[PDB]
């Protein structure tokens, strides 16, 4: 096969390191320890990742790298009655980039906003502040830190939204940001992995330049122990509590991505032959490595606030953009050479998030080259088309009342939608084609069968696995609300639609095949149920 | 435990088309994936097939290829080699070989089973005893002999007295000579038990129904 | 495809004595691919050690293994006769999977003439028209020896089977049989019948003989 191929082992490496280091390792992991009984958190959380998580992680990076096609394809030579799959997880992938994008554009805007000597939002005395301000975090909603009131009067004007339907004024300074931000994608993967291989050396390593800085400035401020403290001091009885498997359970998914179609796509430009799960597990630990470190650098600083700046960290230890955009800064502002650790702050927090969008992407890409090769033949000039699209309707995003739309998307472009997708591809690769036939394809690509320990997690665990989320993620189902702010019955119709127009193509797809065949009904099967390969 | 039987090979004309079988047992014959190499009588091992555990992966060597062609029974949990157009440097004892890691090599190995490929024709031996020289026998320890010519192909089974008598006895191996192997046999008996006790030549050559005793008498 | 070749083909060595034997590669092969097996005169092969160094169960701790790259070595540290054998490496890295020229370790012991011992033609074989004579030389050490035949005084050349055995395994000793073999009027039309052995263990070579009439 002439497909293309790394042009270096790092490349891929590189490449899937950043797709899974972003954010939420940043902002959502500490504070699941933090809330979770501290360090004792490690064990639900190892568990959950040991029999649930790496098993997942690693079935999609060696199917991507056996049947060597992009997302689409890769489950029509697979199961031919669950091709669906493919094509739901694509626009998935279409559907988040819709907004996963705007969070690097903030990263940005506060980047340009820190080239100053008196961060902007650090005093209360500023035209966008209220009579109603704290110079720092606290507990009532009616008074909000100097550093919030920024974010929310100034950079996101969201005070001049009365709801989702006033979208009002497109702010165009960040409009301009999400358009550097779709820039910095093209030029860095128009042409190719040849290209894309090489940019995410600088956006996937360049956040442990800045962990490492921000981790000695954390680590030798006055106050730092207090921080480390709060973050890992065990306390045994969250373990008891079963709400606490369910949140390592679900960060150990978010957090590696898997059957999300990337990895299927990054892989697929593997060598045949390339030990994938030495990959998968090296992969893996450098991940939930650099949250437990990401971990220090805030907590370290988020114990400072506590002892100096004399705030309760329960009002300072948040989780969400709330953390990197609010918090973290506010205590950045009050170190000494502080426009600097504000540039590599922001400029990490961008970094961070662009591997990760770049693989977004490819997911898309790849799986329309590996099918319509219209697309294939015209890389360069189907991107322009993709990522416009992405700009335009992202105007939407750049509005006053940007971030209602956002926290919309946020909710339902791939929220209940990605975990059936992954439930079916359990389902479909352990059971349907075959554990008896993937341990074949693996040892006839590493050289060794997986060990029993590795079928059982993706014959049983796995499902169930999935299961124990989606379902104690269903209990918990609310309306969609921000603030005070309700959201209309049929913005959440909307978020239905575009949750079931990921899902839907599952039994679309599969009734759509079947009716397309001749036969009778186990000859019916029999036929979608076969592979190509076979 | 584990092991495994090779079973079918024998003689063949070149051109000719022979299936080998080997039958696993001992261990789930479906999880592994097996392999056939081959010997040669100048005792160089080399590789000719290897079958994927579903059977859905199958390398050939590229001396074989074309012509053999390895399936797998894991029902019965049977290994299967199909031979055709046999050419005669095919000729070699063939190894069922259990490999499923790369990494950890052939874990178990059969008995093996023979293929001669020959246009040569099947002949039956004649044994001759070797009775020593009359004169002299001024000696301690009498040595007797066997003699197996001109027979084809191999195997051939020799044995002295039915075989009850091991110390002493120096089974030569056979050597081809114009499409026709001769092999003989020693045996060194104190003077005390021969001629006082009864040494016979018991050979045996299945592949011409052969069952021959030759009796050592003196001269 | 990877052509292996090991050296030395043949090694004799003393028991308790150390031994090494060396498998080269004509293309790289990476470590944890390339195996040895052990396997004995007349027996099936058997997995002797996996991945360069790992003993596979059953395998005595005197034996060791080492190497990379295009060079790997088998390492016995304080042989017994036990181990006389013939080794094979084997490589599984790439198709074709290819197996190495082998090295046979033989026992080394101290010297021993043979013990030759001629006889005539068979009765039975005589009134067939044939008419073979048949030398025994037995336990002896080295392997290396030279069979001479006469028939009444002249060197007979062409016309002989010699088959030597594999190394006995009590006393690590050879025997070989040598078969002057004639028609029977050639044999019809002589007496003394030779058979001479020349080995190291004297410059006068062993003579056996006999004359067609006594
Ligand atoms: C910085 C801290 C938070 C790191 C997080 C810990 C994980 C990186 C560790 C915790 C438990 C470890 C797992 C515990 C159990 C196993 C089973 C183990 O199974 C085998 O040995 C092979 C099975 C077989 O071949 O039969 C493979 C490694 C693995 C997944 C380990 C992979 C790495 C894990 C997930
Ligand atoms: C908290 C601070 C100190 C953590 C810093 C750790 C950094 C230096 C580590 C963590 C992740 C590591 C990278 C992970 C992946 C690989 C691929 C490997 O084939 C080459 C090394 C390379 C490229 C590593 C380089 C060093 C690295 C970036
Ligand atoms: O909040 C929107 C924004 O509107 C105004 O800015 C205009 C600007 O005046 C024009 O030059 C043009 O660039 O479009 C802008 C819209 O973002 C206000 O001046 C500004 O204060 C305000 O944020
Ligand atoms: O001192 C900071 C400085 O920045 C303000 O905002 C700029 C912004 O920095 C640019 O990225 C642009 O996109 O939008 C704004 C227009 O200048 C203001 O310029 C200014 O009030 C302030 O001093
Ligand atoms: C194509 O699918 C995606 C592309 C980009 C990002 C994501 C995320 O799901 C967005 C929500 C947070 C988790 C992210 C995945 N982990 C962090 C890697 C999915
Ligand atoms: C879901 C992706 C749709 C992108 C628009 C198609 C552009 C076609 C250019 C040939
Ligand atoms: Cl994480
Ligand atoms: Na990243
Ligand atoms: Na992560």
């Amino acid at each position: 096969d002439e497909r293309e191929t790394w042009s270096g082992k790092v490349d891929f490496l590189l490449s899937v390191i950043g797709f899974a280091v972003d954010l939420a390792n940043v902002w959502r992991f500490p504070y699941l320890c933090y809330k979770n009984g501290g360090g004792a958190f490690l064990v639900p959380y190892g568990i959950m990742l040991a029999v649930g998580g790496i098993p997942l992680f690693y079935m999609e990076l060696a199917l991507g790298q056996h049947n060597r096609k992009g997302a689409i394809t890769c489950w029509g030579r697979l199961v031919p009655l669950f091709k669906g799959i493919g094509y739901a997880v694509v626009l998935i992938a279409f559907y988040v980039g819709f907004y996963y994008n705007v969070i690097i554009a903030w990263s940005l805007r506060f980047f340009f906003a820190s080239f100053t000597n008196s961060l902007p939002w650090t005093s209360c005395n500023n035209i966008w502040n209220t009579p109603n301000c704290r110079p720092f975090e606290g507990h009532v909603e009616g008074f909000q830190s100097a550093a919030s009131e920024y974010f929310n009067r100034y950079i996101l004007e969201l005070n001049r939204s009365e709801g989702i339907h006033d979208l009002g004024a497109i702010k165009w300074d960040m409009a301009l940001c999400l358009l550097i931000v779709y820039l910095i994608c093209y030029f860095s993967l128009w042409k190719g992995i040849s290209t894309s291989g090489k940019v995410v050396w600088f956006t996937a390593l360049f956040p442990y330049a800045v962990l490492l800085i921000l981790l000695i400035r954390g680590l030798t401020l006055p106050g730092s122990f207090l921080g480390i403290q709060y973050y890992l001091t065990p306390n045994f009885s969250a373990i008891y509590k079963a709400e606490v498997w369910v949140d390592a359970a679900t960060q150990v998914f978010f957090s590696l991505g898997p059957g999300f179609g990337v990895l299927l796509a990054y892989a697929s430009y593997n060598k045949y032959h390339n030990n994938v799960y030495k990959d998968a597990l090296l992969t893996s630990f450098i991940n939930s490595a650099t949250s437990f470190i990401a971990g220090f650098v805030i907590f370290s600083v988020l114990g400072y606030m506590a002892h100096t700046l004399g705030v309760r960290i329960e009002d300072v230890a948040t989780e969400g953009p709330g953390l990197v955009f609010v918090v973290y800064p506010a205590a950045i502002a009050t170190m000494p050479a502080s426009t600097f650790w504000a540039l590599i702050f922001f400029m990490m927090l961008a970094t961070l998030g662009l591997d990760s969008s770049f693989g977004g992407m490819e997911a898309i890409i790849t799986a329309l080259s590996d099918e319509f090769p219209k697309i294939k033949r015209n890389r360069e000039l189907f991107v322009a088309g993709l990522f416009s699209l992405y700009f335009v309707v992202g105007l939407a995003s750049c509005t006053q009342g940007g971030f209602y739309f956002l926290h919309l998307l946020d909710r339902y472009a791939a929220g209940y939608s990605i975990l059936v997708a992954v439930f079916f591809e359990a389902i479909a690769v352990s059971w349907i084609y075959g554990t008896n036939r993937f341990s074949e394809d693996i040892r006839d690509m590493i050289g060794f069968p997986p060990g029993r320990y590795w079928q059982v997690c993706w014959r049983f665990v796995a499902p169930i696995f999935l299961l124990f989320i989606t379902v104690y993620g269903l209990i918990g189902y609310e309306p969609l609300t921000y603030a005070d702010y309700v959201y209309p019955s049929w913005a959440n119709a909307l978020g239905w639609c575009i949750a079931g127009s990921s899902v839907v193509m599952i039994p679309a797809v599969a009734i759509f095949k079947l009716l397309s065949t001749p036969g009778s009904l186990r000859q019916r099967f029999t036929i979608l149920t076969t592979p190509w390969r076979d | 435990e584990v092991q495994l039987v090779e079973s079918g090979g024998g003689l063949v004309k070149p051109g000719g088309s022979l299936k080998l079988s080997c039958a696993a047992s001992g261990f789930t014959f479906s999880s592994y994936a097996m392999s056939w190499v081959r010997q040669s009588p100048e005792k160089r091992l080399e590789w000719v097939a290897e079958i994927s555990s579903g059977g859905r992966y199958i390398y050939y060597s590229d001396t074989v290829t074309g012509r053999f062609t390895i399936s797998r029974d894991n029902a019965r949990n049977i290994l299967h080699l199909e031979m055709s157009s046999l050419r005669s440097e095919d000729t070699a004892m063939y190894y069922c070989a259990r490999g499923e890691v790369r990494q950890r090599g052939f874990d178990y190995w059969g008995q093996g089973t023979t293929l001669t490929v020959s246009s040569a024709k099947t002949t039956a031996p004649s044994v001759y005893p070797l009775a020593p020289v009359c004169g002299d026998t001024t000696g301690s320890s009498v040595t007797l002999g066997c003699l197996v010519k001109g027979y084809f192909p191999e195997p051939v089974t020799l044995t002295w007295n039915s075989g009850s008598l091991s110390s002493g006895v120096h089974t030569f191996p056979a050597v081809l000579q114009s499409d026709l192997y001769t092999l003989s046999s020693s045996v060194t008996v104190t003077s005390s038990t021969w001629p006082s006790q009864s040494i016979t030549c018991n050979v045996a050559h299945p592949a011409s129904s052969t069952k021959v005793d030759k009796k050592i008498e003196p001269r | 495809e990877n052509v292996l070749t090991q050296s030395p083909a043949i090694m004799s060595t003393s028991p308790g004595e150390k031994v090494t034997m060396t498998c080269r590669a004509s293309s790289s092969v990476g470590s944890s691919y390339l195996h040895w097996y052990q396997q004995k005169s007349g027996a099936s092969p058997k997995l002797w050690i996996y991945s360069t160094s790992n003993l596979a169960s059953g395998v005595p701790a005197r034996f060791s293994g080492s190497g990379s790259g295009t060079s790997y070595s088998l390492t016995i540290s304080s042989v017994e006769a036990e181990d006389a054998a013939t080794y094979y490496c084997q490589q599984f890295s790439g198709y074709p999977l290819t197996f190495g020229s082998g090295t046979k370790l033989e026992m080394k012991r101290a010297d021993a003439a043979p013990t030759v011992s001629i006889f005539p033609p068979s009765s039975e074989q005589l009134t067939s028209g044939g008419a073979s004579v048949v030398c025994f030389l037995n336990n002896f050490y080295p392997k290396d020896i030279n069979v001479k035949w006469k028939i009444d005084g002249s060197e007979r050349q062409n016309g002989v089977l010699n088959s030597w055995t594999d190394q006995d395994s009590k006393d690590s000793t050879y025997s070989m049989s040598s078969t002057l073999t004639l028609t029977k009027d050639e044999y019809e039309r002589h007496n003394s019948y030779t058979c001479e052995a020349t080995h190291k263990t004297s410059t006068s070579p062993i003579v056996k003989s006999f004359n067609r009439n006594e």
